């Protein structure tokens, strides 16, 4: 037999955005690889979150960001008014198959 | 209304309220319909009853990106009783009833805040304006006026007098030039950077930020597209302009297209036609993200049907808005308190706040009572 | 000669403005080079987009708009207005040419844009575009340490000054490259030394100062020990530009050239290469050094059938149409 066995994983906090115009948070996949935080190559779902802030929901914030399962979360400063961004972070959901 | 006769065309007029708007952040179309951009970054004075202080829409436009012309609606904060009330609709959807978090619908001191769907919302007041928000695909705001008003208002939106040459009217007694100029002249905070005025058409910088836009945005002139219905009735070159505009201009390039879209829709409404089906492969990520047991809708003209408003009626549905699309539950469903789609058998009868479950007969004050349908009898 | 009117990009996401600023911007994704952007019209617009072969940077496409035509380089092809050519080609002002080790796009009185096809990229800009420029070149106005990096009275750095010139695609949202650790390395072996300040630059010295290219040096020995040689290449070619007369530094393991069998490879040899189509090509010329291969002083290039570099006396001749080798003749019925 085989069965999915699958879970989160902890908080990845690789970046501290910068203020200015081009700053901001890019956690990216490709980042988190070539930083060596372990990336899954395949997953189910992630969830990001402010790191400071881990009450108040990603759309409580209204902030412009996109975090999505395929990349990973970014944030710029520009797109936002005051142009700046908060410190973000985020978490992956990695599940391999074990014999029953 | 105008009647053949006399050889001619004998028209009268109905009473007709007006309508500003604010579309992409930048555009403002003002109540006498004079189209100008306006790249500002400040809070500016939308609309106001400048005899009194009876009512005064603000609308706080802020820049979104590397340039001095990318800006986004971020705010609607109508003022009220001369400041005495505040309801600030953000771009999030988050609505601040005097700077409180207050979930819709609420119905108070006349004024009623209601989601006709997931893309808008309704703030109608009795003192003559309603608001009506859009939050998807971005920020976008609707002002309508009973036509009382006509003459009397200031702001940007202009005094609503039907004419176009003194929408510029400032406080000063002259017509202002240009668009930026003008708004320079109702900015809420004497801090703010005066608004500068955009020759440079950001269309030029990519190609193929160019070929995309050209692409799509030519949808709007296309006399076999959906749009065509429209054309006989409203000219589209400024829509087209403000979708070249925005989709050059626009980091997000689908939001601000499909935001072009949606407003040339729902102006064309406004002036009483049903454009349909118009997203055909395009904007289909609009229909996909809608919230689960909920679903898209191209002619919403209502409000929204309830499981509470079936049973107990429901000030909310008594308001008139133009009709508008985006998600809503279909037709046979409602949505309980707990918010999810169910059909009528599922949902219950509530007496004095008390959830009485459907297709329950129950014992009230010598009488006998049921839940049918969700629809509450009672005898004896 | 061309003395502030370069900019350049090479090897490991070196960027060398027009006012002489190196950088370093590790970004994977379309960025406004240059563009004529402190006017009422726009008269260019070059862009490019990095990537990797493996992991090497490379330049992946160039995009340059110019006063109405539209000029794509990308997969080792040229697309002009939409549409491949074949190389060369020619029109009023524009002239694109696979020449040398490049691709050369000339649109006179505007620019000059050469592109080994694999990481360098190198703009020349008229001087009529002092200060009304802005991107990774710069702003042309003349002063290197002042006023790229100052935006709204902020200075930022090379992470902050590559981003700001940044130009998504129409449904992209590339990231923003995060910075690179601290270095290791650095010139153990005194290879940048040796060379770099070597005889092969000796005036050189007196024109273009080397420290930034030494610093790029160890930077790229860090990386492959068979991509150190980018930083020397550019370094030649910011001494010839400057005006100088660089001299041949290559040797047989030093990143080693290969050129026909009559035909050289020589570094500041004459760009107008004397071909006895027209032998005496290079007489008056007007154009600093290139790098490239050439022929030995005395005997000229054969382009009319292409048999290497062959004696003025030896060469043929050409008539209607018609290749004559030497000792034929043809006679009109007049002459
Ligand atoms: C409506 O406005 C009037 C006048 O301010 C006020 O007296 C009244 O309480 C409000 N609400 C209703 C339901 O009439
Ligand atoms: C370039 O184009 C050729 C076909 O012309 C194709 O085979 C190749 O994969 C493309 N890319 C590279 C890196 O050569
Ligand atoms: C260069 O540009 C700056 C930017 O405003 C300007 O202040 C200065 O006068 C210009 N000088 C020249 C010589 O172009
Ligand atoms: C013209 O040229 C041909 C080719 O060499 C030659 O055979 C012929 O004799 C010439 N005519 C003369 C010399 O009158
Ligand atoms: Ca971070
Ligand atoms: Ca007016
Ligand atoms: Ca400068």
């Amino acid at each position: 037999c085989v069965r999915e066995v699958c879970r989160w994983s902890s908080w990845y906090n690789g970046h501290r955005p910068e203020p200015g115009l081009g700053g901001g948070d890019f956690e990216t996949f490709e980042n988190l690889r070539q930083r060596g935080y372990q990336v899954c190559p395949v997953l189910a779902d992630i969830e990001c979150r402010a790191a400071q802030l881990p009450d108040m929901p990603l759309e409580e914030l209204g902030q412009q960001v996109d975090c999505d399962r395929m990349r990973g979360l970014m944030c710029a400063n520009s797109q936002q008014s005051p142009p700046l961004c908060h410190d973000y972070e985020l978490r992956v959901l990695c599940c391999e198959y074990v014999p029953c | 209304s105008c009647t053949c006769s006399g050889g001619l065309w004998q028209c009268q007029d109905l009473p007709c309220p007006g309508t500003c708007s604010v579309q992409g952040g930048a555009h403002i179309s003002t109540y006498d319909e004079k189209l100008y951009d306006l790249h500002g970054d400040c809070s500016y004075v939308l609309s106001k009853k400048c005899a009194d202080s009876s009512f005064t829409v603000l609308a706080e436009l802020r820049k979104c990106g590397l340039t001095d012309n990318e800006n986004c609606l971020k705010a609607v904060t109508l003022s009220l009783d001369g400041g005495d009330t505040a309801i600030r609709v953000q771009a999030d959807g988050g609505v601040f009833l005097n700077s409180i978090y207050t979930q819709l619908p609420l119905s108070a001191a006349n004024i009623t805040l209601f989601t006709p769907s997931s893309f808008f919302i309704v703030v109608q007041t009795g003192l003559g304006l309603q608001l009506l928000v859009q939050l998807v695909p971005l920020m976008q705001v609707f002002v309508r006026l009973d036509p009382a008003h006509q003459g009397q208002m200031c702001g940007l939106c202009g005094n609503f007098n039907q004419n176009q040459a003194d929408d510029f009217t400032a406080l000063s007694g002259v017509v202002e030039a240009t668009g930026a100029a003008f708004a320079n002249t109702w900015k809420a905070q004497a801090a703010c950077a005066n608004a500068r005025n955009s020759f440079e058409d950001p269309c030029s910088l990519s190609v193929e930020n160019e070929n995309y836009a050209r692409h799509w945005c030519s949808r709007l002139t296309d006399p076999n597209s959906a749009f065509s219905r429209c054309h006989s009735i409203i000219n589209p070159k400024p829509f087209h302009s403000n979708c070249m505009f925005d989709t050059c201009n626009c980091e997000r390039s689908e939001d601000c297209l499909c935001a072009a879209l949606s407003s040339y829709v729902h102006a064309c409404a406004a002036k009483g036609v049903q454009l349909s089906d118009w997203r055909d492969g395009v904007c289909t990520k609009y229909m996909q993200n809608c919230p689960k047991s909920q679903r898209y809708a191209y002619v919403v003209d209502a409000c929204q049907p309830t499981c509470r408003g079936l049973s107990e009626a429901d000030v909310t549905c008594s308001v008139s808005f133009v009709p508008v699309d985006g998600c809503t539950c279909p037709a046979g469903t409602f949505l309980n308190d707990a918010g999810a789609c169910v059909p009528a058998q599922e949902c219950p009868c509530y007496a004095h706040g008390t959830v009485l479950a459907p297709g329950e007969v129950v014992h009230d004050e010598g009488a006998v009572c049921s839940c049918t349908g969700g629809k509450l009898s009672c005898l004896g | 000669a061309h003395n502030g009117r370069v900019c350049s990009t090479w090897g490991d996401f070196h960027y060398k403005t027009f006012d002489g600023d190196v950088f370093r911007f590790p970004g994977l994704c379309n960025y406004v080079f240059s563009e004529h952007c402190r006017a009422a019209y726009e008269d260019f617009n070059v862009q490019l987009r990095r990537g990797l072969v493996g992991s090497r940077p490379v330049v992946t496409r160039v995009v340059i708009k110019a006063q109405g035509l539209v000029l794509e380089a990308s997969n080792g092809s040229v697309l002009i207005n939409g549409q491949r050519e074949e190389l060369p080609y020619s029109r009023t002002g524009l002239l694109v040419e696979q020449s040398g080790d490049y691709i050369k796009v000339s649109i006179r009185l505007v620019l000059t844009f050469l592109w080994n096809g694999e990481d360098s990229a190198l703009l020349e800009l008229d001087p009529k575009y002092a200060n009304q420029t802005c991107g990774l070149c710069g702003d042309f106005n003349g002063l290197p340490a002042f006023n790229e990096f100052y935006a709204h009275n902020a200075r930022l750095t090379p992470l902050q000054f590559g981003n700001l010139q940044k130009l998504d695609g129409p449904t992209e949202q590339c990231p923003d490259p995060l910075p690179l650790p601290a270095g290791n390395c650095t010139d153990e072996e005194g290879i940048c030394h040796r060379t770099l300040l070597g005889p092969a630059f000796a005036e050189c010295h007196a024109l273009v100062d080397s420290t930034a290219y030494l610093a790029a040096c160890a930077q790229d020995l860090c990386r492959c020990p068979t991509c150190p040689c980018a930083t020397f290449v550019e370094y030649s070619r910011q001494c010839a530009h400057a005006g100088g007369q660089p001299r041949n530094w290559r040797c047989p393991e030093l990143c080693p050239r290969t050129c026909p069998l009559n035909m050289q490879h020589q570094e500041c040899g004459s760009p107008c290469t004397d071909t006895c189509s027209n032998p005496q090509r290079a007489q008056l010329c007007e154009d600093h050094c290139v790098d490239g291969c050439f022929c030995p002083p005395g005997t000229v290039l054969d382009d009319i059938t292409h048999s290497g570099c062959l004696p003025l006396g030896q060469c043929p001749c050409t008539h209607g149409g018609r290749t004559y080798s030497p000792g034929t003749s043809f006679n009109t019925t007049c002459s």
